[PDB]
């Protein structure tokens, strides 16, 4: 039960994190015949071969 | 790291085929091997740059290609091979060149993970192979001529002719390993290819002998150098 209820985007993909991979997608969550992810999440990953610290 | 090998050329006659092959060995970061990484083929012809032919992702998906080879060349890859394929069709002369194999550096799948990338970076190429060179030329194919360069000092062996390249020159094994010369082939007025080689030696004199291999026509010589 909730009065109102609404979604919003807290932390914008691409602007969000810039030294990280975001376009994470998996086999085990295929939207539209190709393989996608969460709508409400990113599978951040190594860019340039690094995991930066994230905060 | 990866490292890569193309194979399969040579010389073949206009309007015909041929397959070259790619082969992958080895491992990168997280034992990642050539299938989780999108490769490309890129020729250079004699002389001049480096042409962009045809990219795949590491899936075998995403295929895209030059117009300038669009519809006579076709890539593909045996992932349980780890091997990469460039199935060429009516080859016109100025195909001729050598053709690479090389590695975007990008990461784009880690299937045991489950991980795929979304998109098909195409970045960097920061592994290439040695090349295999593609001879498009209805010319017929001729074995070398090698004949003594008798004597700090100087011994050589001059290959008079042959077509086409490439030959590979090595004194005793890769014994004279310094000081060596293989020039740079001449096409001769006939129109085949000359090539000399050459090494430096003292005053000392120990037997020299130079290997040569030309791999179109199965010639293999361990000429000598005596005066
Ligand atoms: C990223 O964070 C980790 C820990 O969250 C940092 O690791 C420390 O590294 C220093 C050496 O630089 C060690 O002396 C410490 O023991 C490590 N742990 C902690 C808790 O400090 C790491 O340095 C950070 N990376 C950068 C670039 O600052």
């Amino acid at each position: 039960s909730v009065s109102s209820f609404e979604r919003f985007e807290i932390f914008p993909k691409e602007r969000s994190w810039p030294n990280h991979t975001t376009r994470g997608v998996t086999a085990a969550c295929p939207h539209a015949r190709k393989s996608s992810f969460y709508k409400n999440l990113v599978w951040l990953t190594e860019a340039n071969g690094s995991y930066p610290n994230l905060s | 790291e990866v490292q890569l090998q193309e194979s399969g050329g040579g010389l073949v006659q206009p309007g015909e085929s041929l397959r070259l092959s790619c082969v992958g060995s080895g491992s990168s970061f997280g034992e990642s091997t050539l299938s989780y990484y999108a490769v490309s083929w890129v020729r250079q012809a004699p002389g001049k740059g480096l042409e962009w032919l045809s990219i795949i992702n590491a899936g075998g998906g995403d295929i895209d290609y030059a117009d300038s080879v669009e519809g006579r060349f076709t890539i593909s890859r045996d992932n349980s091979k780890e091997t990469l394929y460039l199935q060429m069709t009516n080859l016109r002369v100025e195909d001729t060149g050598v053709y690479y194999c090389a590695k975007h550096m990008s990461m784009q799948q880690v299937v045991s993970a489950g991980w795929e990338r979304a998109d098909l970076v195409g970045d960097a190429f920061d592994v290439w192979g040695q090349g295999t060179m593609v001879t498009v030329s209805s010319a017929s194919t001729k074995g070398p001529s090698v004949f003594p360069l008798a004597p700090t000092a100087a011994l050589g062996c001059l290959v008079k002719d042959y077509f086409p390249e490439p030959v590979t020159v090595s004194w005793n094994s890769g014994a004279l390993t310094s000081g060596v010369h293989t020039f740079p082939a001449v096409l001769q007025s006939s129109g085949l290819y000359s090539l000399s080689s050459v090494v430096t030696v003292p005053s000392s004199s120990l037997t020299y002998i130079c290997n040569v291999n030309h791999k179109p026509s199965n010639t293999k010589v361990d000429k000598r150098v005596e005066p």
